[PDB]
RNA sequence: UCCUCCUAAAGAGUAACGGAGGAGCACGAAGGUUGGCUAAUCCUGGUCGGACAUCAGGAGGUUAGUGCAAUGGCAUAAGCC
RNA sequence: AUCUAGA
RNA sequence: CCAGGGCUACACACGUGCUACAAUGGCGCAUACAAAGAGAAGCGACCUCGCGAGAGCAAGCGGACCUCAUAAAGUGCGUCGUAGUCCGGAUUGGAGUCUGCAACUCGACUCCAUGAAGUCGGAAUCGCUAGUAAUCGUGGAUCAGAAUGCCACGGUGAAUAC
RNA sequence: AGGCUUGUAGCUCAGGUGGUUAGAGCGCACCCCUGAUAAGGGUGAGGUCGGUGGUUCAAGUCCACUCAGGCCUACCA
């Protein structure tokens, strides 16, 4: 890099409510928090919930029911 | 095709104002059979409708499903223009003309030319 | 740079066990980030690209360059010359620490996520995304700034094809539905 | 105070805060803080996060901003597959409720352009 | 929105149905039943339902399940 | 030329059709047809005007 | 009056109320020197962004550029910084 | 400023 | 005579209205103060259940006694601090409840999400002189259900006329 | 025949010189005034700038090419 023309670059820590600190360099200012990340985030459940939606006639059979 | 032209007949203001309510009615017949209707021209009356309305109707056999509509069309009724409440008779006219198109106008043909030259004066 | 030391010895020796090359240096590695922001809106309103510039001078590390028009079109009524898109191709140290902090607190960040798709490669081996706003990132206040502005994020990688390239970011755990 | 894509007041008491995600209005935010247990008249600025982790996982119990979006466009797209009355009412934009539409609905037919 | 107890059918439609069954496959089944749902039993047949003077055949499908007939027959037909 | 032979001298002495709006009834001189309609005359529907003229003028 | 091409017949020159086009300037740097660089146009992927703005890669190799008319040239570059 | 034509 | 549809269609225009644009206001809680009516193949307590429309058993009353029926604007205390907002409620998606053989075209009402146009309105324009105008709620007829209309009733209650 | 000059909203004209943006009067559409029309008042839409091709970053403009209209010249014999 320049001097004297560039920002700053202070390593901070990270910090999510999940617990899963992993400490990163940046120009955010003193601290980091976080609700999601990498992880704890619904990358692998948020993914699955969305597709399976359809289906109506156990519908109409949760209305009969005899 | 044909042109279907209305001119309003006895009864200036109110048979303008009818000539206008047959234009609708042709208007009206001309939409049913899928046909193209364009108001070529028209001199509006004074209160509505018109003193004549001549409009190209183009489509599939125009001419000898309207040829019959052209003459006198009398009408009874009360106007709109009538402060007293009596029936008053009127007439619009329609002519209906066929499409009859076009022909090149000279035939520039100089076998047919007697050319004369002589002396000038 | 935790997963450049991630790469060196686990997503190395992971792709030598995948695509069995007989050499190593035919492995991927990725070269560089150019991160584009491409306002455009300079032509109007002069002073919209300094904190243009500004946001990718927080978002990345470092102070960015601002681009001109190659050839001049009349399109968008720019002259040839004219400062229209603020770009910074990071490499290094700081491509693996910027690329580090975009899967883990960058990516989930997304608003209305589906999943990073996977058919954003150019046929090369080249990944190249887009995001729409600046939050994704936690430098940007959300209150500080009034801007919609957004960039798009260029992955430069050496593979030979995307098939390859596909799996180093796939490698890294990257999203890709 | 970032939870379900963004939730940013400014000042504002907390059940008037949690309106702004889709998908929770006024009732389903009294029934989070209900849940959760936040007093009404708090403020996100004085919401600490050791309160908001309570809250990030309880608003997302019930489907929210993001999900929401295709719950209900889903169901949209699903009415214009069938082919339905209210599909071929969505198709063009009248009023699926069985409106007038002689003369009003410039709400779903758009402004008086024409 | 109707009826909670009872989702709601005719007879002479749904004895139709049920020799529909048995029946196999048949041209549109000439119903002017609009006012009934349609079972789920009615998947594959071709039922033809009257909207006010032509009989529209409409395919019962697995989307088109708990709604009426008559809300697969437009009545008013516009432009 | 034609016109004129066809267009008439605009004087109501009937020419070719009424339309009497008081007693609901509409003749054609010609084929001295009676229809009372005139609500299914005035938005088109004159085919039961015009048929019959064109059956006797294929009459000749 | 002047510049460029063709007529002009492979040196030069060469007419016509022959065929085609420009000039009556610009520049204190668009001059010098050293150092560096290489296009046009398409395709693929990408935020609003679009056939046409900026990015990354690929094809292509001067079809670009040359302050302004055409010819002659020009990568050692005379083009760009 | 004008308000046609059927007691 | 019968079944389905239609009179509810929608490029638009006109008439009357209802809700608003907010802070003399919205919301939350506590509380006060009426008139006029209707009721038996009706009004329907009480008690329980349901978030709520309502559902179960059901006492009374062809009624100055029983039922709809908690009147609301009001007052007290917080609260929001002028934002298209804790204004406004259209529009929509889902689940409901009633009546009726039947709720798709096409019923009303509730709950949850939705939260648009709208910041006093051009030229013109209408009603209104006192318990009037304005505003606030309530009742009846029609009626299985289904009014922002009609017909009636009370609450608070002005400025003005040279 | 050349030489000079028009062509822009439905009509009549500016806008063209000065290359980056289209206006005026009348007409037309909608709403008021009116018993109703005209007048009037309020609101609004309406152009690829005669068709063709170059230069340019961009053509309504700038140069050729025409097409339809107009004026002038076309003499000495």
């Amino acid at each position: 890099m320049k001097k004297d023309i560039h920002p700053k670059y202070e390593e901070i820590t990270a910090s999510c409510s999940c617990g899963n600190v992993m400490k990163i360099r940046s120009t955010v200012g003193h601290d980091l928090n976080l609700d999601v990340c990498s992880k704890c985030h619904p990358f692998f459940t948020g993914k699955q919930r969305d597709v399976a939606t359809g289906g109506r006639v156990d519908r109409f059979n949760k209305r009969f029911n005899i | 095709n044909a042109f279907l032209e209305v001119r309003a007949g006895t009864g200036g203001d109110e048979a303008a104002l009818f000539a206008g309510d047959l234009f609708r009615m042709y208007s009206r017949y001309a939409e049913a059979r899928r046909w193209r209707v364009e108001i070529m021209s028209a001199s509006e009356g004074e209160h509505g409708g018109y003193k004549e309305i001549i409009a190209k109707i183009s489509g599939d056999g125009v001419y000898g499903r309207l040829k019959f509509e052209s003459g006198g069309h009398r009408v009874q009724r009360v106007p709109a223009t009538e402060s007293q409440g009596r029936i008053h008779t009127s007439a619009c006219t329609v002519a209906v003309m066929p499409e009859l198109p076009d022909a090149e106008l000279p035939d520039i043909n100089p076998a047919d030319l007697r050319i004369d030259t002589f002396r000038s004066s | 740079a935790k997963l450049h030391d991630y790469y060196k010895d686990e997503v190395v020796k992971k792709l030598m066990t995948e695509f069995n090359y007989n050499s190593v240096m035919q492995v991927p590695r990725v070269e560089k980030i150019t991160l584009n922001m491409g306002v455009g809106e300079a032509i109007a309103d002069k002073k919209l690209l300094d904190n243009a510039a500004a946001d990718l001078a927080a978002i990345s590390g470092q102070k960015p360059l601002i681009t001109k028009a190659r050839k001049s079109v009349a399109g968008f009524k720019i002259r040839q010359g004219y400062p229209i898109g603020c770009k910074v191709t990071l490499r290094g140290e700081r491509m693996w620490e910027f690329f580090e902090r975009l899967i883990t607190i960058a990516v989930p960040r997304i608003r209305d996520f589906r999943g990073l798709s996977a058919k954003s490669f150019d046929g090369r081996g080249n990944y190249s995304m887009g995001v729409r706003e600046q939050i994704i990132f936690p430098e940007i206040d959300y209150d500080k700034v009034d801007r919609v502005r957004g960039l798009d994020i260029t992955i430069t990688t050496t593979a030979k094809s995307d098939e390859e390239g596909r799996a180093l970011l796939a490698a890294f755990d990257f999203p890709f539905r | 105070a970032r939870i379900a894509g963004i939730n940013i007041p400014d000042h504002k008491h907390a059940v008037i805060a949690l309106t702004s995600i889709y998908g929770v209005g006024k009732t389903r935010s009294k029934a989070i803080l209900a849940a959760a247990g936040i007093a009404e008249d708090v403020k996100i600025s004085e919401l600490s996060e050791g309160q908001i982790d309570t809250l990030r996982d309880e608003v997302a119990k019930f489907v929210v901003e993001g999900d929401l979006r295709r719950e209900i466009s889903m169901s949209i797209k699903r009415l214009m597959d069938l082919g339905c009355y209210r599909g071929l009412r969505h198709r063009r934009g009248l009023p699926v409720r069985g409106q007038r539409t002689k003369t009003n609905a410039r709400t779903r037919k758009g402004p008086r352009k024409p | 929105r109707s009826l909670k107890k009872g989702p709601f059918i005719d007879l002479h439609l749904l004895k139709k149905v049920e020799k529909a069954v048995e029946s196999g496959d048949k041209k549109p089944l000439r119903t002017w039943s609009r006012r009934s749902t349609i079972f789920p039993n009615m998947i594959g047949l071709t039922i033809a339902v009257h909207n006010g003077r032509q009989h529209v055949p409409v395919f019962v499908t697995d989307e088109m399940v708990g709604h009426k007939l008559g809300e697969f027959a437009p009545t008013r037909t516009y432009r | 030329s034609t016109r004129r032979n066809l267009l008439g001298s605009g004087d109501r002495s009937d020419r070719n059709r009424t339309y009497n709006f008081p007693q609901g009834r509409v003749t054609d001189h010609r084929i001295n047809l009676t229809l009372y309609r005139l609500d299914e005359v005035m938005e088109g529907k004159l085919d039961m005007l015009i048929e019959p003229i064109i059956q006797e003028h294929q009459a000749d």
